[PDB]
């Protein structure tokens, strides 16, 4: 019985906006640095992949609400700024978070109503870690294909709020997969 | 060098500032500095490109011309040590010092705008 | 008899009664449960790691300081500051037992106690008919705790060397799964270090007439009368659910159980036992009650 | 000297998560208090003693002066055992009563050798010793062996042991909701054999009107009247019990700092008479149960928990802050600046589980921040419009990054506004000073 | 389930003034200090004009409820008849080609147009200065259209094609009636990024 570790970085092509406080953004009440709570990743992934089609979703994330106990096979943690983004921004003196001014127009009135949305800065990188506990040797390939599709969909979609309105597109780079529990090989599993 | 940044409050006379300096004759300098700042932002490494250096040369040329056109601006540039710091930046050819200069200029400009007729 | 020290780098939710409730420390019960189920996931033999391993409750630590919970001894003086205090550093642990700790000393220690903070995370749920048709989203709350960069938890374990090696392996394997509460939601990973503090080692290696129960334990039926002779203790109701046992989770829930808390003082030592809280399940479900004493 | 103590104040008052947070908590506080009241009254009845003999009640504590006879001690023994039996039949951890008594001669009650304070401290240590030894071997033996078919937690009552019947609702919790609805309108309570609230001594509580209480006098029933601070009643057993019932969110919690010393040491060596500390207790009680009613009139506040030295108030954020200031000043008047309070206010989103809000929770604040900075900022923003949360938020950004270049940025931004030069210069001068910047930041955060 | 990618570039014919930062600057990306067209701007102008194309009631205007087809395209999901949005409008980034071009020919990215105003009964001038993105600069935009119903694909594309044409003749940003911000699109392209759905017969002018 083995566990496979998938770590990498995700880049905010158009600014990201989670905002657990909300118009704030998720932070640490001490570090005050933006984070992306993993559960948000999980939720977006699930909505997408389920919309791609069901057993497979249950296998991946786990529900156990219909009397069938399977237990989650995927663990997704939150992510953080890498040291790389922090050092670059401090050197270049770039604020971490942008405040976008928005506006809304009443019809039959044509009046202006100002809005404010806190977005994570373009180009920052998040280090994310996924853990896949392969409970069935004879299925893991299938599962990764599915996880691949999930990742792929997200590549052309958004996280968080206003994603239709123009924020939240991300990218995945420098994904490496390593086996960390058990003696199962991971030199052929591939995720972009 | 920050004494030249808070000297602007030291140059508040009666009731004109820097002998009547207005931001209407200094807007050109702000635009030129900002244009080079965006090019420096695009630059990734420290060592400045030669064309960027010549851009600095043109910048100082503009500084001299603006000082020639207007007298209060001339007083500003000389009394704030603008030309020596410009030449120093050209000498150092480092991006980081250039950003430092831009921040200095920004402080000068903003403080100047705070006090205006 | 090594001790393990834990680092998380990602906040973890413990919880006592409701998902929005948050805690810093866990009791031996949860740890035993988690280590056991991790063994079952590894599928190794449980009997060895059933009736031979002795574990303490979890205890918070800071950059370089290790603490123990407060012994409920009767000190005769202020009786205000001592009430507010929970944990004591090893430096003055025996000093407090003697009575050397001053009220202002307690004030100072409590002041240093900044070893993390609590927070509430909001989460929204659109699996309902909000997306399907005309309905509203379902906000709910969780409570999480963020330890300082050099802060975390540790436990004190004893047993045979083979037991310790097996525990080492299982602890490594668990390192990457979670602990606490919403594990899969992005909380509660850890990297661990085994460190031997000479002073703490001495602390475990004292000998005296009193003994401080460091775990969550409760004697068997036939020992309780002789155990409760002269003691100062707290009962702590332990309830909770179970994982992959019977059809309906909401139908499955171990019966509310009671054990002594972790600051009690006893005169007559008792061995504890791992009690079955099982009924109407497909397997027995184990809750841990076995003491590790610090004898002074 | 006999003393009583409830064990489980906080946790049982604080496991509420339902949508009736105000309605739940307001009744829960009252319920525990009334359990205390009925407990003590039953005790006083049993010892055949008078209501005068009670000297103080508050929190879970209560104090009485009883006789030093053997029969009395046997009765105390029996009653204590019975009460423990009732609580264990009820809650088993959530609430318990510990009672302890200490022998004394009145000569010490004359503060003859300052031994009155000594016996008070002795009974306090005795109370803690009874708290430690709550159950016996057989007690817990039954306790850990009770496999029972039970349903699930009451959504209101975060409790599994009690048995839900319909719509995820149990029995005791259901009665708590009922008494909450009748707590505001009806003010009279009656100890009856048939009622909606389960009391420890196999008794029940109901609510009635003044006319119904008069009818009970004609009926000559074994009833006691429990009130909403109703004086000049004179109807049967008209017991004017004291309880303060007045009615993002703001929550303020306050505690008397020097109340441990005031209750025992109080006035050293010359006025530590039993009667005298009693009267001190009496004044504090009457204040905390009457002025808390009266002063709250002008604030959009519901009184959730008041008594002993604990003040737990919730309401509107601005109103909460204002009334907290008002209460501090009024206390400093009534205590003649002799007792002080420590208080905290936290802003929490609506519909939060209050059981989680509670665990979250001067002249400097009044004069400097609110009185000076807040007013001038408010006047300026009154004079200059369009200065929405955008402008203020840019200010906040400028202040929060404490760097000198940010000082210059703040200067320029202020310049782009059109506020009177005096207003902008005052903000700039305040920003320069670290203390005044922190104060201005706080004032503006209050501004929104 | 398919996701359809649309790519192209936005060419500024006359100066652009998105200008959300508020003298009176334009919105800028904070990593490059360059102009951007936030997807809110494009998407909202498209919705506004395409809604105005179809019949809109006075009550519909006040409640923001629009025509069924435009709504299905853009999503309201506000009350009752909820509709999940369907076309995600991404932002625009100042493309590399134009950045290099301006660097080579030493051209500013943004001008400060000076404007004036003659109030009546005084005839007194009060000047203003307004920043405008230099004309001919190019943005890269990306649209992602989702097929929630296979049957309707060309019709939805034709709707957004009309909105693209409306944007070209009209304007984005401010000063639209005063001359600022008429734009055109160039080198559009479509390619199915997810799914198994062909996009060859699709076209957007």
């Amino acid at each position: 019985y083995s566990k496979i570790k998938i770590s990498g970085t995700i880049e905010v092509v158009t600014g990201l906006h989670i905002g657990g406080g909300g118009s704030p953004v998720v932070r640490d009440l001490q570090t005050k640095l933006p984070i992306i709570p993993g559960s948000s990743i999980k939720g977006k992934m699930r909505n997408l992949l389920a919309k791609h089609f069901d057993e497979r979703v249950l296998r991946l994330f786990g529900s156990s609400e219909k009397g069938n106990i399977q237990r989650a096979r995927l663990q997704i943690s939150d992510a953080f700024f890498s040291e790389k983004t922090k050092e670059h921004f401090a050197q270049n003196d770039i604020a971490y978070t942008e405040t976008k001014f928005e506006n809304t127009i009443n019809r039959l009135t044509a009046v202006a109503n100002p809005r404010q949305i806190e977005r994570v800065t373009r180009g920052s990188e998040f280090d994310f870690v996924f853990i896949y506990n392969v409970d069935e040797e004879s299925q893991v390939e299938d599962d990764f294909e599915n996880i691949e599709k999930a990742i792929h969909l997200l590549e052309n979609d958004y996280l968080g709020g206003g994603g239709t309105r123009g924020n939240g597109r991300i990218q995945f780079k420098d994904t490496n997969i390593e086996t960390v529990v058990g003696e199962y090989d991971s030199t052929n599993l591939k995720i972009k | 060098m920050t004494f030249a940044h808070e000297v602007v409050k030291s140059n508040v006379k009666n009731q004109v500032l820097f002998n009547g300096l207005t931001t209407s004759k200094l807007r050109n300098l702000m635009e030129q500095v900002n244009r080079l700042y965006t090019i420096a932002f695009n630059s990734n490494e420290d060592q400045l490109n030669e064309e960027f250096i010549d851009e600095l040369e043109y910048l100082k040329i503009k500084f001299y011309y603006e000082a020639g056109r207007e007298k209060s601006v001339d007083e500003f540039l000389k009394k704030t040590l603008m030309f020596p710091i410009i030449d120093r930046v050209i000498k150092k050819e480092s991006k980081k010092f250039f950003l430092d200069y831009c921040k200095y200029f920004e402080a000068l400009v903003a403080y100047a705008k705070y006090y205006q007729k | 008899t090594k001790v393990f020290k834990l680092s998380f780098k990602t906040p973890v939710h413990f919880g006592k009664k409701r998902l929005s409730d948050g805690e810093m420390t866990i009791t031996a019960d949860t740890l035993f449960s988690a280590l056991f189920i991790e063994t079952l996931q590894l599928g190794k033999d449980t009997d060895w790691l059933l009736n031979d391993l002795i574990i303490s409750d979890t205890f918070p630590y800071e950059n370089e300081l290790y603490y123990l919970p407060k012994p409920l001894i009767k000190i005769d003086s202020n009786h205000k500051a001592f009430k507010k205090l929970k944990y004591v550093p090893v430096h003055h642990y025996n000093q407090y037992l003697n009575g050397e700790l001053s009220a202002e000393d307690a004030t100072d220690l409590n002041d240093i106690f900044n070893i993390g903070y609590f927070s509430l995370q909001t989460k929204v749920s659109l699996i309902a008919q909000e997306t399907d048709s005309s309905a509203d989203s379902e906000p709910y709350s969780v409570g999480t705790f963020t330890f300082e960069p050099e802060a975390g938890l540790y436990f004190i374990a004893k047993g045979s060397e083979e037991t310790l090696d097996h525990l080492n392996n299982i602890m490594t394997a668990l390192q990457y799964s979670g602990l606490g509460g919403k594990r899969n939601a992005g909380y509660g990973q850890f990297e661990y270090e085994i460190i031997n503090n000479q002073q703490l080692s001495k602390l475990l290696n004292q000998n005296g007439k009193h003994s401080i129960l460091l775990s969550t334990a409760m004697a068997k039926k036939e020992e309780i009368e002789s155990a409760l002779k002269e003691a100062r203790y707290i009962l702590t109701k332990r309830s909770g659910f179970v994982q992959s046992t019977n059809y309906s989770e909401m139908l499955v829930k171990k019966s509310d159980f009671y054990s002594f808390s972790s600051g009690s003082v006893f005169k007559n030592i008792f061995n504890g036992d791992i009690f079955n809280v099982g009924h109407n399940g497909k397997h027995p479900v184990y809750r841990y009650a076995k003491p590790l004493w610090l004898e002074v | 000297l006999l003393s009583m103590d409830m064990s489980g104040i906080q946790d049982f008052i604080y496991n509420i998560s339902g949508s009736k947070a105000l309605k739940s908590l307001r009744s829960r506080s009252f319920y525990l208090e009334l359990m205390l009241e009925v407990i003590v009254d039953q005790l006083l009845e049993r010892l055949e003693l008078a209501r005068a003999n009670l000297l103080y009640t508050g929190g879970g504590h209560a104090y009485l002066l009883v006789s030093n006879t053997d029969k009395v001690k046997k009765k105390i023994t029996q009653f204590n055992n019975e009460l423990k039996k009732w609580f264990m039949s009820e809650f088993t951890t959530d609430l318990s009563l510990s009672m302890a008594f200490e022998k004394c001669s009145g000569d010490d009650l004359m503060n003859t050798s300052g031994n009155y304070r000594t016996i008070w401290r002795n009974v306090s240590s005795k109370l803690s010793d009874i708290k430690a030894h709550k159950y016996s071997a057989e007690d817990i033996l039954k306790l850990n062996h009770f496999h029972s078919y039970g349903d699930r937690e009451c959504k209101e009552c975060l409790r599994s042991d009690i048995d839900i019947n319909d719509d995820g609702l149990c029995s005791i919790c259901e009665g708590i909701i009922n008494i909450s609805n009748d707590l505001r309108d009806k003010s009279f309570f009656v100890l009856s054999e048939t009622g909606k609230l389960k009391m420890p001594f196999n008794k029940f509580i109901s609510v009635i009107d003044y006319e119904e209480a008069e009818m009970l006098v004609q009926n000559n029933n074994q009833v006691r009247i429990y009130s909403k601070n109703k004086p000049y009643i004179g109807i049967g057993i008209s017991t004017n019990l004291w309880m303060c019932d007045y009615d993002r969110l703001g929550v303020v919690r306050a505690d008397i700092d020097n109340l441990g010393a005031t209750f025992i040491s109080g006035i050293p060596e010359k006025y530590n008479s039993i009667s005298r500390t009693a009267t001190l207790s009496r004044q504090l009680s009457l204040f905390f149960k009457y002025e808390l009613n009266h002063l709250l009139e002008n604030y959009q506040i519901t009184a959730i928990y008041s008594g002993g030295d604990d003040l737990f108030l919730i309401g509107a954020w601005d109103d909460i802050i204002e009334a907290s200031i008002y209460i501090n000043d009024k206390f400093k008047e009534f205590t003649l600046d002799k007792l002080t309070l420590s208080a905290g206010v936290g802003m929490f989103s609506g519909k939060y589980p209050v059981s989680k809000m509670a665990f979250e929770t001067w002249d400097e604040f009044k004069k400097n921040i609110l009185e000076e900075k807040l007013l001038v900022l408010q006047q300026g923003f009154s004079q200059t419009d369009e200065h929405g949360k955008a402008f203020i938020y840019k200010m906040l950004a400028l202040l929060r990054n404490n760097e000198a270049i940010n000082i210059a940025r703040l200067a320029y931004l202020l310049a782009r506004s059109k506020m009177n030069e005096d207003f902008t210069s005052k903000i700039f001068n305040w920003a320069q000073n670290d203390k005044d910047k922190n104060q201005l930041i706080t004032a503006l955060e209050y501004y929104i």
